[PDB]
């Protein structure tokens, strides 16, 4: 009831927004020449996942308020593969950001031949082959199972050994080992920064390098704290067998809540934190 | 004739004396000049001092009176 309602609300908004902002980023990446980069291919393909992670949520708030998935079983097939598509994609993109910055910053001799865009392409596209792994089998194995009380949409598994598999390989590939991936490439970055007079040689090449990396790691600190609540939250409910309470499903659905809601954010921070990013929003709204 | 600096400063590069008599590098690299790690001692002749208020902030210089 109340909370049905008020997911579909929140779930709009997040969904108008997140649709919007999505768009014109990619359209004006596509658009300006002076745009294309190694990172600008990296910033696309972030919201192109964010894109197809914003389009499904009307019909998971039309599927809590109405109590029945009426949407049959191909579109829960696709809903849920995209479900994880979004995590494994978002994780991998961010950690090749952060190490396309750290040939920059620790390797320029070695930088320069590495850094061309045509690279990041192939980058991306392996990106989305490595995640296939993952996201097939999800899509192959979702069903419509006819209860008698409603139709529901979830993942059979054929039940421990199968599912415990599942929530363990995503909270270790798709979480913990990036993470450490970014630490590591952050701390040495931190160090070289720390102890240089110039970058580039260039007084402007040298401030351009700063400023970007400062937005990557803004972008990477947002998404770990937008994510990592239900992740916990996972796990601690495998091994505990929470009791069944209010308090138990309004935190659940808040935090699954926040971690779609990262989705909209980061069109406001290219903005906000890019020159060029703000110069082309207001150029093509005005 | 020292040119001492204060201020809020991050880090402090390369200092000098511009009349272009004398350059002192943070490591000690020398182009008579003795700088401690926060002041360099040696027609008018005026200090000059580079540096960066932040991590992420440019290179700057500020001369002196
Ligand atoms: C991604 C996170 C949210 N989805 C919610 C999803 C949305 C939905 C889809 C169709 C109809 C209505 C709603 C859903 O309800 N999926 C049911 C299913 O397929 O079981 C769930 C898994 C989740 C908590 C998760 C987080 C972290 C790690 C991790 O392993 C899993």
């Amino acid at each position: 009831m109340v909370t049905a309602i008020t997911i579909m609300a929140l779930y709009s908004i997040v969904c108008v927004v997140g649709l919007f902002g999505n768009f014109l980023v990619m359209y004006v990446i596509v658009r300006y020449t002076k745009m294309k980069t190694a990172t600008n291919i990296y910033i696309f393909n972030l919201a192109l996942a964010d894109a197809l992670a914003t389009s499904t949520l009307p019909f998971q708030s039309v599927n809590y308020l109405m109590g029945t998935w009426p949407f049959g079983n191909i579109l829960c097939k696709i809903v849920i593969s995209i479900d994880y598509y979004n995590m494994f994609t978002s994780i991998f993109t961010l950690c090749t950001m952060s190490v396309d910055r750290y040939i920059a910053v620790c390797h320029p001799v070695k930088a320069l031949d590495f850094r061309t865009p045509r690279n990041a392409k192939i980058v991306n596209v392996c990106n989305w082959i490595l995640s296939s792994a993952i996201g097939l089998p999800v899509m192959f194995m979702a069903t419509t199972k006819y209860r008698q009380g409603s139709i529901d949409c979830t993942l059979t598994f054929s039940t421990w050994y199968w599912e415990n598999l599942l929530k363990i390989c995503v909270f270790i590939f798709a979480f913990i080992m990036p993470v450490l991936i970014i630490t590591v490439c952050y701390g040495l970055m931190i160090l070289r920064l720390k102890s240089v007079r110039l970058l580039s040689g260039s007084r402007e090449k040298d401030r351009n390098l700063r400023r970007i990396t400062r937005m990557v790691l803004v972008v990477v600190a947002v998404f770990i704290v937008c994510w990592t609540p239900i992740h916990i939250y996972v796990i601690i409910k495998a091994l505990i067998t929470i009791p069944e309470t209010t308090f138990q499903t309004v935190s659940w659905h808040f935090c699954i809540a926040l971690g779609y809601t990262n989705s909209c954010l980061n069109p406001v921070l290219y903005a906000f934190l890019d020159e060029n990013f703000k110069r082309c929003f207001r150029e093509f709204c005005i | 004739l020292s040119c001492a600096a204060s201020g809020t400063i991050f880090r402090l590069y390369d200092m000098g004396w511009y009349r272009l008599v004398a350059s002192i590098t943070s490591g000690g690299s020398t182009k008579t000049i003795s700088r401690d790690n926060n002041t360099v001692y040696l027609a008018v002749y005026y200090c000059n001092a580079e540096y960066r208020t932040g991590i992420w902030e440019e290179l700057l210089d500020g001369w002196g009176q």
